[PDB]
């Protein structure tokens, strides 16, 4: 746990890559996948946007909509034949 | 916000240590300086001083009476 | 008597008369049977006025009025030193106000480094202005970019703009936590 | 002589009165002149002491007032000098406050600038947001980069994440 003398400083003295062999190939395999759902979830966040701010009509809304919501179940499966949860876990 | 207050809760440092220049040296405030008038005074002191001087040539002239009057007193009933 | 009061009266508010020693005369007894002491009574007034002084000398006042001079002739040459002295402190008082004006030269030299540049209120100000000119540049870039028909000229636009704001949020972000000190080991 | 004598006698009291007449006056208007005439010189000694001090205080008090400005001035010239010195020999930074005023250890360093680029990610979505909306960039355009910018934050989020995990 914690420790006193506000020196904590000390947690944080070097940098830290974003990947160190703590990680194993499956375990990045995971951290991409969750990365690219949340992507997904980004990115229909603001086509919705768009549609209901008349940016982009019915025909562009349907297909890219369409489109990222296939990607997204693919990689929804990318998650379930390879894997508290999967990141909170290997962020340690 | 964790990270946000994990930063802001830790205090910022000046890249160079000693080395960089600090106000070591305070404002030395000059005090103030009054020298007192004479002249008022000295000009009041002549007054003073002829006052003295036309009482004694008062007490000269009043001194001096009796003789002036000895001289007249002679011619008028003596040789 | 009555001539007296009035006398009395007007002046400045008198006193009443204050209510019979002999005085020595001149050799009066040789003086004629009587016209010449009639003549000196009724025509010499005046004389008798200044034979009458010998017996009320101010000699001994005038002595005393005299010293009194002297120490005010005196008091007078005091000043007269008072004055010699208090004249070169008028003029060493005349340098301590030059070399003071030297001084604030010097010193209002020194200050305004830590004021202008090295000052941390000075610094903090300089970073402040820094940040704002980054969130506008970044704005500024925004509009003057009515169209971007390139392809590459997109990721080009992207870094830059993606390059100020992180430039414009770690100072920001560098703030917030300056605001919470002066600066450590200054 | 009845006669002789008489007029000496009227003599004596002429002179007797004369003499009266010349005491009262005496005491009135010349006698009371020195009622205060040493008070005054007094007045006077007094204030030329006071002065004479005064004097001497204010001659010491410059002095040494003096003493003390060629003083601070030497100590003025010199870090005047030590500070335009650091100046040059000391790369005193472009004006970019942001190099002098740093993080105290690497590791923090490193969790600003996390931390920057992943507000600065959501800034360049939000504007490439915009850019949609003006007709800068068609649907397709932004749905790609798009995804790109959110993705690389899902990572630096994760980064943060797991610098900051140990800590419980």
């Amino acid at each position: 746990k914690l420790n006193q003398n506000q020196d904590i400083s000390q947690l944080f003295h070097d940098e830290v890559p974003l990947f160190d062999n703590s990680i194993t190939s499956k375990d990045k395999e995971v951290i991409e996948t969750l990365s690219e759902i949340y992507s997904i979830v980004i990115t229909l966040d603001h086509v919705e946007k768009a549609y209901l701010k008349d940016s982009i009509d019915d025909t562009q809304y349907t297909n890219t909509v369409d489109k990222l919501l296939k990607q997204f179940k693919v990689y929804l499966n990318s998650q379930n034949k390879e894997e508290s949860n999967a990141i909170t876990r290997l962020e340690r | 916000m964790n990270v946000e207050e994990l930063l802001r809760r830790i205090p910022l440092y000046n890249k160079y240590g000693k080395d960089f220049p600090q106000e070591t040296v305070t404002r030395f405030q000059m005090p103030e300086f009054k020298l007192p008038a004479l002249q008022p005074t000295r000009d009041l002191l002549c007054p003073w001083y002829e006052e003295c001087d036309n009482i004694t040539k008062v007490c000269q002239l009043h001194d001096s009476s009796n003789k002036k009057f000895d001289q007249w007193y002679k011619e008028q009933y003596l040789s | 008597s009555r001539l007296d009061i009035i006398r009395a009266e007007m002046d400045v508010v008198p006193s009443p008369g204050l209510p019979s020693k002999n005085i020595p005369l001149p050799e009066g007894i040789n003086l004629l049977s009587s016209k010449e002491i009639i003549d000196l009574i009724q025509t010499h007034r005046h004389q008798l006025e200044l034979y009458v002084t010998k017996f009320n000398p101010l000699t001994d006042f005038a002595g005393k009025i005299h010293a009194f001079r002297d120490q005010f002739k005196q008091l007078e040459e005091n000043f007269e030193d008072l004055h010699e002295q208090k004249d070169k402190v008028q003029a060493l008082l005349e340098n301590a106000r030059i070399l003071e004006s030297k001084y604030v030269a010097s010193w209002q030299d020194y200050h305004s480094e830590f004021s202008k540049k090295y000052g941390d209120i000075a610094l903090k100000k300089k970073l402040e202005q820094n940040t704002k000119k980054l969130d506008e540049e970044s704005s500024q870039l925004e509009t003057t970019t009515r169209s971007i028909d390139s392809a590459d000229d997109l990721d080009q636009f992207i870094k830059n703009y993606l390059d100020i704001r992180t430039q414009y949020h770690l100072r920001r972000e560098k703030l917030a936590t300056w605001d919470k000190q002066g600066n450590l080991k200054y | 002589p009845t006669n002789h004598h008489e007029m000496l006698q009227n003599l004596q009291t002429v002179v007797n009165e004369l003499y009266r007449e010349d005491v009262d006056y005496v005491a009135d208007k010349i006698l009371t002149r020195q009622t205060v005439m040493q008070e005054s010189i007094a007045r006077f000694h007094e204030i030329i002491a006071i002065d004479k001090n005064h004097l001497r205080a204010v001659e010491q008090a410059i002095e040494q007032t003096m003493h003390s400005l060629n003083a601070q001035i030497d100590v003025l010239t010199a870090n005047r000098a030590k500070v335009q010195q650091f100046s040059s020999t000391s790369h005193v930074d472009d004006e970019d406050v942001n190099s002098i005023a740093v993080a105290k250890t690497d590791g923090l360093n490193q969790l600003y600038n996390l931390v920057a680029q992943d507000y600065a990610l959501t800034d360049t979505i939000e504007c490439l947001s915009r850019m949609l909306h003006r007709g800068t960039i068609p649907l397709d355009t932004f749905v790609k980069q798009g995804r790109e910018l959110a993705r690389q934050q899902f990572l630096v989020r994760w980064h943060i994440q797991r610098i900051t995990s140990p800590l419980s």
